[PDB]
């Protein structure tokens, strides 16, 4: 049980420590947008509709 | 005194069967004490052999449990009793709650219709 | 428990099992210990006569009596024990009471955990595996051939043997572990 | 332990002139293999 | 639990007070290795009166079945240390 | 009796090899399976996958329908129609028989 | 973030203290070394991020829909016309739904801040929750799991019929 | 195990009831099967219906929390009978 | 979704052209990459569905069936590895190849613009799930379990393909947005009573309710454990998502075709958590625990709420991973003892502790613990159907009351108690079977976490 | 470079590779439906001149 | 505004540290005993905070902090009203907890699990303050089966006991019928109000709310032990004691009255309810007073002592002082979890000899636990200004003032004299007259670790309702203008049943005959509900389920009418068909016979 236990936290912990890590330091460094009116002349782009950057780079990245 | 019941039934000690015994229910009890030794001296070398490595196999529970799951429809002989009182106990209900349901729908489709009843704060139906 | 019942029980067995029920059914009524050591010699009172009946016939109708005066005035919460069935503590220390096979399934790193211990139960193992090819010819010898079999185990006859069917007598867990 | 293979009466079942034996069809031989009749 | 653990000699030394102080009883005359029946000459009532004795010395159950069987101080001692599992 | 091999024991796994991982019984499969596994199940998909999920942006159209619904109730308390019409469809626009 | 148009809660009016005891108030005193060591490093945290957030500060906008023409405008059989107002209508249902939302946190936050006499000062809002929720149940009420701009379409002409017969 | 030792059909002759009772392992005279009603119990003996808190407590047990022994007949309402469930134990009054 | 259906289709030279040493890791391993690549399918910043194709259309309500299929295509390899550890290496790569062509073609069924394709591949499930059950069976009525599994849902599935090819000759396209667009009212006549009949009759034998519910316990029982997981945890609610997709053609007929199927459905749920009550068989007792759970989501999309299709697809995601890791749970102990009765093995909480914690959170979510989508499904179909009618709360009040007492009695005999002493073949548990039901349960923690994802169709 | 090391690690390609092919035969079935392009009335926008495609 | 968040969600990220510390490798490494009561005691000093400054400003809060999941119209926004009940349960609450988790570090000694069992008391409480901290229903949910799950997983922690596995059925079965009735109430005020929180659920009252309300009687009566659902609490006597002594004697039972002390505005417009409750209150008070009599396990006597005071908190929420209940309940968890916590002090002094009837002259052998035992039962009579009397006085005062029943004046005066005797049953049975224990005196109460809470737990029955009785503003109605012959009435059959009961169980010291009378056959064999309903319920219920729905539907029946008859059909119609003699005459007869048929069918075409 506490070999299931520790290889359950640990290669869980391998991933969930710098996703963890990489989260709380884009938000801290890059951070979510504010809103704001639509500029005349400029339609926006389809990742321009989101708030957080992470949502923004995997919609300009990948959808 | 203290009457039976088939929920709370007559203690052995109290039983008046216990107290005019028989020669031959005292080799019925001899007996029943012979068989439960066999049964006993049996479970008990298959419990301290230690060649066994697996579990005990008990051949009454999986009596029980072949009884209970795949005798009952082998074993059916269709009677009127059991026709009748398995037609109620699967049917009866269903035609109960088919008149609950739809009196207490025809009220509320008539309420509804007629005005009678009002949904105030109804908005999730 | 770690004797064996009979087939029957005898007259003398039921009255005494009627005398045990009557003295901690009392002391369930009689609460105080004059009153119970009072009341136990009025008991005494009522077994005298019982002593010298002669008959069976009457002395089962005042077995059948005295049993019918029992559950008229009985307890309807009786004394119970810690250790006793129904009782405050019944198996309760069953969180202890994994038994000696669950030990062959440790890790060797709990296994060196424990060394002696291990060497010791490889000694035991060993005098199970030099014992049992004899035990068990043992119980079919001294088997009797007719059709009466008791429930009591027969002793080691043979000298420098263990008894026959020890394994399970010998290493239950310990009733009160800590 | 082992799945459940079937035996000689599950076999056996299947052997016959017909699956659904009836009154008539009780007296039906089974036919030989290699389908010539002494 | 905070009771300790009981010695053969202690369960010994309890089983003879509870057994000294029955009315009955010869001190002198009880040693350890005696019988109730033919040796102390008791009765059928006394055996299971050592009995409730103890149930109400030791604080836990013994069965008739093993209460009848239950003759003499040495193997109630063995019965009751083999009962409570003690090591010596 | 008709001729057939007898019931194989079960064999106790830990006996045989300590580190049974409950895979394939040659131990260092046995090991590897229980890595990749745990590195390609457990850990690259649950967390990345909870990720992914978390930052999925207005799912169901639920953010910016608060946004529409704080500009809509917003202009509309401005200008002084009523928060919500009883007919969603134009009576004008519609074409009764 | 908070604007006061669409959330507008009254300012607080809380008395000013003035113990008349001489005996000072611990929840005064704690407050202020709870301030004095808790909330200076938190602000500075936040003005470190808010710092952070306006060297990297970058602008999303919102979405705009322009307005197709609806069911009553487009043709039966014409599955394009149908499915553009289908999606126009499921996004002023979605926005129907969130208005009722934002009506019901009004209700809320006015019945919380009026306390247990709030009937004096929440009729007005009980008035607007009441007259939204009998829009919505003249709108999408008994639509269906599978609601549909013909199936409001429906109940509306059903409801249009039943006032044309009453008028 | 074999169709022989499981369970099959009714007793109708004393012979094959003496058969069901070296089957279920229980006394050729202690063998009262149920009722032919056409039920589905068919050969299984009809134990007395009373629940594992009225057998013996401090008998040691085969099957511990069942109170049974090891080829003793289970009765056909044991889990109905067990000690989690519904007791039949002898009330005071 | 090609990226999700033709990489799960070149899944099989991955199982026939690997070394038998090593077909399991590659498969688990890149199937946890499948479910990873469709995790894709939860985009929907808007309410338009996805249509990649004019094949294949991602729903809100099919998608968490779609991740479930995924998702459980690795935990019906895991679970196999040990019940497949003494078969050579053929009839393991066949069983490996008829798991990965299930995942496959359940993946094809849930994503479907068009029913009559949807019927194709709602038909095409009955030859693997035979394969598995009528080979790969333990026990003696495995032949009967297939051929009433295949015949129920044969003869519950020839009148939909009747009903699917008139409804198609009568208005045209049978893709399922042009049908909900474009489509007319039903008239109240009885060959359109007869056309609700034969179109729902399918999805009404496939979740069990009475008269028709008696093939799942068989193939529950007679099924290996890949099987029952399929069986109990996506393949018998894909007849669901039918019975979603089926009934907007017809929506006016249902408010009074719907009352004998709500009826059945909910004295079927009371008379089989009664049932569940007094079981030998604990896969049986699962197997009608998946009959009450159905009869409960048959109730549900009976009635057309939108209320009542959100409790369905909560129910049907929640019982899915509940109901697999119990069945996991049961051939745990089935590996264990050899056998499936709950009377003979008892008191396994005093050998394996945290098997106790998963069995103790496998069946206190079967009883409906209240932040997990277990009761926030039930109580939204309770929201429903007192919407439908104010007296029908005491039967599904009836029905808690007993699945309470059936997921607490199978505790309470299963893993409280005694310990049983006579085996020595406890083994303890495996890696496997703890990470495997981690990978159960942690989904469903993290489904509790965030329920925006299992809405379903409508809100 | 060893043979059996290839051979037995030649299988890791396939998926993979029909993760490419699969995405590859999206964005040729992306190709198909064009005929409605820039022409939807929600989406009725006047092209900017860095862009010949609204959508790809 | 900002502190008054952050200490409560200080308290449950306090509570949710010793789970959190517990999932980890450290659990082998740190006294997690002393570190969960180092905890509960941190959580009790910042539970402190919201408690002044609600004494001082008086002001209610509603926090939604994690917008959960949004579903159509209803938002599930986890939200944490806190008041006059929140605030002042979760202090008391915890400072209970306080004094539990520092007796079980010495009381589970034994025990070598006391990290799971201490695990499962911190997850207990997690669910007994989102339970008390429950502004959204769907959160009142998540309390109000996540303690009856905590319930089950703390009752059944000696998992050998059956009888203990059938109290955890009895406790799951009869929190399951409470669930059903709030099932019942939640899904009614979903449907018919839009929401499930306080803040639109209090407009509620200009409606008809009488099935939801009897959705709460019927939730009350699951949570709170009452005459449709009493026996899961004296059953409940045979887990451990902090269990018995946190769970089911000071938390976990008053939940059934919090929901409608929660539920103040919407019990208030209804006047039938009001009544139903104060009945049915009122006969648990006197069954639950009449069964500690002469009942004989002290942990089943002061089950029934707690199930007598639930009853009258239930008798005063029916009687619409829900506040004075709600006094009631942050007064009555002090010295009943000092009797409890007492009771289990002597249990494990004794050797777990739980009858009274061998156990005694504790007042000269352990002088703490005996003085602690008298002020814990003396504040459960009610001697003047304990912490008994600032509730169960203006108890009994607006008893005699408001408009109840002339039966439920008579019942509720009688079960209090009642109470008085059966508390002079546990000071005579186990302080008073000549010893009854075992000869064996290992006595053991000379750890402080033993010594501490049990004067925590005295001093706050010492100093807790008169500052609480003070402290809180008036929020009721307390009429103080009554008769003289009225107003001392709970004093005078205090006394009276002291007098009764002192001489009554001073005539079994004299030497007589005992009888067994039906009246204590009653009293001692618990009123015979758990028989008859204990055995007729599950007799018929899983007779029902074999011979009606599992073998005769199921198995035989439905296997009867869909396979096997068409199977059985269509075997007939292949016996019938396939059962040729081979002849080629027969078959050419037959062929002429249907060629016939054909002329015939082409003339009538
Ligand atoms: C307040 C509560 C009210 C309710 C309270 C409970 C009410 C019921 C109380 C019932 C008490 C019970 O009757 C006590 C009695 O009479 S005990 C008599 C025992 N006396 C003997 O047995 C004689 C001596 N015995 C021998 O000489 C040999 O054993 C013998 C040769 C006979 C063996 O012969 P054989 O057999 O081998």
């Amino acid at each position: 049980d506490a070999r299931f236990l520790r290889l359950m936290k640990f290669y869980l912990m391998l991933t969930g420590i710098p996703v963890i890590i990489g989260i709380t330091l884009v938000n801290i460094f890059i951070g979510e947008a504010e809103l704001a009116e639509i500029p005349e002349g400029y339609i926006p782009e389809h990742w321009e509709y989101y708030k957080h950057p992470i949502s923004r780079w995997i919609a300009r990245n990948f959808y | 005194k203290y009457k039976p019941a088939p929920l709370a039934t007559l203690p052995s000690t109290l039983d008046p069967a216990e107290y005019d015994v028989s020669p031959e229910t005292r080799r019925a009890q001899v007996e029943r004490l012979s068989i439960r030794a066999r049964l006993k001296r049996e479970y008990l070398l298959q419990y301290n052999d230690p060649k066994r490595v697996s579990h005990i196999e008990d051949p009454a529970l999986i009596r029980w449990t072949y009884a209970r799951s795949a005798n009952i429809y082998p074993n059916f002989r269709p009677t009127p009793k059991n026709s009748l009182l398995g037609a109620v106990a699967g049917f009866g209900p269903l035609i109960f709650w088919y008149y609950v349901f739809k009196t207490d729908r025809d009220r509320k489709e008539r309420l509804i219709q007629e005005g009678k009843l009002d949904r105030k704060f109804n908005i999730s139906y | 428990a770690f004797c064996a019942p009979p087939a029957y029980l005898t007259h003398q067995q039921k009255v005494l099992r009627l005398y045990k029920r009557a003295l901690r059914h009392l002391e369930s009524w009689c609460i105080h210990r004059d009153k119970y050591r009072y009341f136990a010699c009025l008991m005494r009172a009522r077994f005298e006569e019982h002593k010298n009946e002669k008959d069976m016939m009457r002395a089962t109708q005042l077995l059948r009596e005295a049993e019918e005066e029992f559950w008229q005035n009985q307890h309807p919460q009786p004394y119970i024990f810690p250790d006793s069935p129904g009782g405050t503590s019944f198996e309760r220390y069953e969180c202890y009471k994994v038994p000696e096979w669950c030990l062959d399934y440790w890790h060797p790193s709990e296994k060196a955990m424990y060394p002696d211990y291990f060497s010791k139960r490889e000694q035991w193992k060993k005098l199970r595996m030099e014992s049992w090819d004899r035990e068990v010819k043992q119980l079919q010898e001294e088997t009797s051939p007719d059709g009466i079999m008791t429930e009591a185990l027969p002793p080691a006859r043979r000298e420098g043997d263990l008894p026959p069917l020890w394994w399970h007598i010998v290493t239950r867990p310990r009733e009160r572990p800590t | 332990a082992r799945q459940w293979q079937p035996d000689i009466e599950w076999a056996e079942q299947f052997s016959g002139a017909v699956m659904y034996p009836s009154k008539e069809t009780a007296h039906w031989k089974p036919p030989p293999w290699n389908d010539v009749d002494i | 639990s905070d009771a300790p653990p009981l010695t053969l000699d202690g369960i010994k030394d309890r089983v003879l007070y509870v057994l000294k102080l029955y009315d009955k009883i010869d001190p002198e005359k009880l040693s350890v290795n005696s019988h109730f029946m033919k040796d102390l000459g008791l009765d059928s009532l006394d055996q299971v009166e050592i009995i409730m004795a103890m149930e109400d010395e030791f604080g836990f159950e013994i069965p008739d079945i093993d209460a009848e069987k239950l003759m003499c101080p040495q193997e109630i001692v063995d019965y009751i240390a083999d009962k409570k599992d003690v090591y010596e | 009796q008709w001729q057939e091999d007898p019931e194989p024991e079960d064999e106790n796994v830990y006996a045989k090899n300590p580190d049974f991982h409950g895979y394939d019984s040659d131990p260092v499969v046995d090991v590897w399976n229980m890595r990749a596994v745990f590195f390609f199940g457990f850990s690259i998909v649950l967390v990345f996958g909870t990720t992914f999920v978390a930052y999925v942006p207005d799912y169901r159209m639920q953010e910016w329908a608060r946004r529409e619904a704080e500009r809509l109730v917003k202009y509309r308390e401005v200008n002084g129609l009523p928060i919500m019409e009883s007919n969603y469809f134009d009576p004008s626009k519609i074409q009764l028989p | 973030s908070w604007d006061k148009d669409v959330y507008p809660e009254p300012p607080s009016r809380t008395p000013a203290p003035s113990p008349q005891t001489s005996l000072p108030n611990p929840i005064t005193y704690l407050t202020k070394a709870y301030d004095l060591v808790v909330d200076w490093p938190v602000t500075l945290v936040r003005e470190f991020i808010e710092r952070q957030h306006a060297k990297n500060r970058t602008y999303y906008y919102h979405r705009q829909y322009r307005r197709v023409p609806d069911i009553t405008e487009c043709k039966e059989g014409d599955v394009l016309c149908i499915y553009e107002a289908e999606m126009q209508w499921r996004r002023d249902f979605k926005v129907d739904q969130e208005i009722m939302n934002i009506i019901q946190e009004r209700l809320k936050a006015c019945q919380q801040r009026e306390g247990e006499n709030y009937q004096q000062n929440c009729a007005k809002e009980l008035e607007q929750f009441t007259k939204v929720t009998k829009a919505y149940q003249d709108r999408y009420l008994d639509l269906g799991a599978y609601y549909s701009a013909r199936k409001c379409l429906a109940k509306q002409k059903q409801r249009m019929l039943e006032e044309r017969k009453a008028a | 195990m074999t169709k022989d030792m499981l369970p099959g059909s009714y007793p109708r002759t004393p012979e094959e009831r003496a058969a069901a009772a070296k089957k279920y392992n229980m006394r050729v005279e202690d063998y009262e099967p149920y009722p032919d009603d056409g039920m589905g119990y068919g050969d299984y003996p009809m134990l007395p219906n009373r629940s594992q808190h009225e057998r013996d407590p401090w008998y040691q047990w085969d099957h511990s929390e069942l109170r049974m022994n090891w080829g003793e007949p289970i009765h056909w309402d044991l889990d109905m009978y067990i000690r989690n469930r519904v007791d039949t134990s002898p009330t005071p009054v | 979704m090609l990226k999700i259906i033709l990489p799960s289709l070149m899944l099989l030279p991955l199982t026939w052209l690997s070394s038998p040493k090593k077909t399991w890791t590659n498969v688990t391993s890149y199937s946890f990459l499948i479910s990873l690549t469709s995790l894709t399918l939860l985009w929907q910043t808007d309410e338009n569905y996805k249509n990649f194709s004019n094949m294949f259309s991602s729903d809100p309500l099919s998608t968490p069936l779609i991740i479930l299929t995924a998702w459980l295509l690795p935990l019906m390899l895991m679970a196999s590895q040990n019940h497949l550890k003494k078969d050579n290496n053929v009839l393991q790569k066949l069983y490996i190849s008829m798991l990965i062509s299930l995942q496959i073609l359940l993946i094809m069924t849930f994503s479907a613009t068009e029913l009559i394709m949807f019927y194709i591949l709602f038909e095409a499930t009955l030859i693997p799930t035979l394969i598995i059950i009528t080979r790969w069976g333990n026990q003696t009525e495995r032949l009967n379990a297939g051929i009433y599994f295949l015949f129920y849902t044969l003869i519950g599935s020839i009148p939909l393909l009747i009903a699917l090819i008139l409804i198609q000759n009568h208005v045209g396209t049978l893709n399922l947005m042009i049908l909900s667009f474009t489509t007319h009212t039903l008239d109240a006549s009885w060959s359109n009573n007869l056309l609700w009949l034969a179109c729902m009759m399918a999805f009404l034998i496939k979740m069990p309710l009475y008269g028709v519910h008696l093939w799942l316990p068989k193939a529950h029982v007679e099924a290996p454990i890949a099987g029952s997981m399929i069986l109990a945890a996506i393949l018998l609610k894909l007849g669901s998502y039918g019975m979603i997709r089926i009934s907007i053609i017809l929506d006016p007929l249902t408010k009074y075709m719907a009352y004998p199927f709500i009826l059945l459905s909910l004295w079927g749920m009371i008379m089989t958590s009664s049932i569940c009550l007094r079981q030998t068989d604990l896969k049986s007792l699962i197997a009608y625990s998946s009959v009450s759970h159905m009869a409960l989501v048959i109730a549900s999309i009976m009635i057309q709420t939108p209320w009542s299709f959100m409790g369905a697809t909560m129910l049907m995601i929640a019982h899915g991973l509940t109901s697999s890791l119990l069945f996991c749970l049961a051939n745990s102990n089935y590996e264990r003892i050899h056998s499936r009765t709950m009377i003979m093995a008892r008191g396994l909480q005093m050998v394996f502790p945290l098997m106790a914690t998963w069995w103790l959170m496998a069946s206190l979510a079967n009883l409906a613990l209240p932040p997990s989508i277990n009761l926030m499904g039930e109580l939204f179909i309770t929201m429903s159907l007192f919407s439908w009618s104010n007296f029908t709360i005491i039967l599904m009040g009836i029905n808690i009351i007993i699945t309470g007492m059936y997921s607490m009695y199978m505790i309470i005999t299963t893993q409280r108690g005694k310990l049983t002493n006579h085996m020595i073949n406890l083994q303890p548990s495996h890696t496997r079977e703890l990470t495997l039901m981690a990978l159960h349960m942690i989904p469903l923690i993290l489904l509790t976490t965030s329920p925006k994802l299992i809405t379903g169709l409508t809100m | 470079t060893l043979f059996q090391l290839l051979r037995e690690h030649w299988v890791h390609i396939l998926v993979p590779a029909g993760f490419v092919f699969g995405c590859y035969l999206d964005r040729k079935d992306d190709e198909k439906l064009t005929a409605f392009r820039n022409k939807s009335m929600l989406f009725q926008r006047e092209l900017r001149p860095n862009e010949e495609v609204t959508w790809k | 505004m900002n502190i008054f968040t952050t200490s409560i969600l200080l308290i449950f990220i306090l509570l949710l540290s010793p789970i959190l510390i517990s999932m980890s490798n450290l659990i082998k490494h740190i006294n997690f005993p002393l570190y969960t009561t180092t905890s509960i005691k941190f959580s009790f000093i910042i539970s402190l905070l919201p408690l002044l400054m609600f004494f001082h400003n008086n002001m209610e809060y509603m926090i939604t902090t994690w917008h959960w999941v949004t579903m159509n119209s209803m938002e599930l926004k986890m939200s944490f009203k806190t008041d006059f009940f929140s605030i002042l349960f979760t202090s008391v609450a915890l400072f209970v907890t306080w004094s539990i988790m520092q007796f079980s570090s010495w009381y589970m000694h034994s025990d070598p699990n006391i990290n799971r069992f201490i695990k499962y008391l911190t997850l207990f409480l997690i669910t007994m303050l989102i339970l008390t901290s429950a502004n959204n229903m769907f959160q009142l949910f998540i309390g109000w089966e996540g303690v009856g799950i905590m319930s089950f997983l703390l009752i059944g922690w000696w998992y050998g006991r059956t009888d203990a596995n059938t109290a955890a059925l009895q406790a799951i079965l009869y929190n399951r019928i409470g669930d059903i009735g709030f099932i019942l109430a939640m899904v009614w005020f979903s449907l018919n109000m839009n929401s499930w929180e306080l803040q639109q659920i209090m407009f509620s009252n200009n409606n008809d709310n009488l099935i939801p309300l009897m959705g709460l009687l019927i939730a009350a009566t699951g949570k709170s032990a009452q005459f449709g659902l009493h026996p899961w609490l004296p059953s409940a006597m045979e887990g451990p004691t902090p269990v018995s002594a946190l769970l089911h004697s000071s938390t976990m039972v008053v939940a059934g009255i919090f929901l409608l002390v929660r539920f103040h505005p919407l019990t208030t417009n209804n006047n039938f309810i009001l009544t139903t409750m104060l009945c049915l209150g009122a006969l648990t008070t006197l069954f639950t007073a009449i069964c500690a009599l002469t009942q004989n396990d002290i942990k089943k006597i002061i089950a029934f002592s707690t199930s007598s005071q639930l009853g009258l908190m239930m008798v005063t929420l029916g009687m619409n002082q829900p506040h004075l209940a709600f006094l009631h309940i942050c007064t009555h968890a002090f010295f009943k979890a000092m009797l409890f916590m007492c009771s289990g002090s002597i249990i494990h002094s004794l050797a777990d000899e739980q009858d009274i009837r061998k156990m005694g002259n504790i007042t000269k052998i352990m002088p703490f636990t005996s003085s602690c035992l008298v002020i814990g039962s003396l504040a459960l009579t009610g001697m003047p200004f304990l912490t008994g009397f600032y509730s169960k006085d203006l108890i009994i005062e607006a008893i005699n003032t408001c408009n109840t029943n002339a039966w439920a004046l008579l019942i509720t005066l009688i079960a209090t004299s009642m109470t008085a005797m059966y508390s002079m049953r546990i000071i005579y049975f186990v302080t008073m007259t000549k010893p009854r224990f075992p000869p064996l005196i290992s006595i053991n109460e000379n750890d402080p670790d033993l010594m501490n809470p049990i004067k925590r737990l005295a001093f706050g029955s010492i100093f807790a309702g008169f500052v609480i009785s003070y402290n809180i503003p008036p929020t009721s109605i307390p009429v103080l203008t009554m008769p003289w012959f009225l107003k001392t009435t709970a004093l005078i059959i205090s006394v009276l049943g002291f007098l009764i009961a002192l001489e009554l169980n001073n005539l079994t010291m004299k030497l007589s005959m005992n009888k067994a009378n039906p009246y204590s056959s009653f009293s001692t064999l618990l009123g015979f509900f758990p028989s008859i309903i204990h055995r007729i319920t599950p007799m018929k219920s899983l007779n029902l389920s074999l011979k009606t729905s599992l073998t005769l539907l199921d198995l035989i029946w439905l296997e009867k009418t869909i396979p096997k008859s068409t199977s059985t059909l269509h075997t007939n119609m292949t016996t019938l068909t396939t059962n040729q003699k081979g002849l080629i005459k027969l078959y050419f007869m037959s062929f002429l016979i249907n060629i016939i048929l054909i002329i015939i069918l082409y003339s009538i075409n």
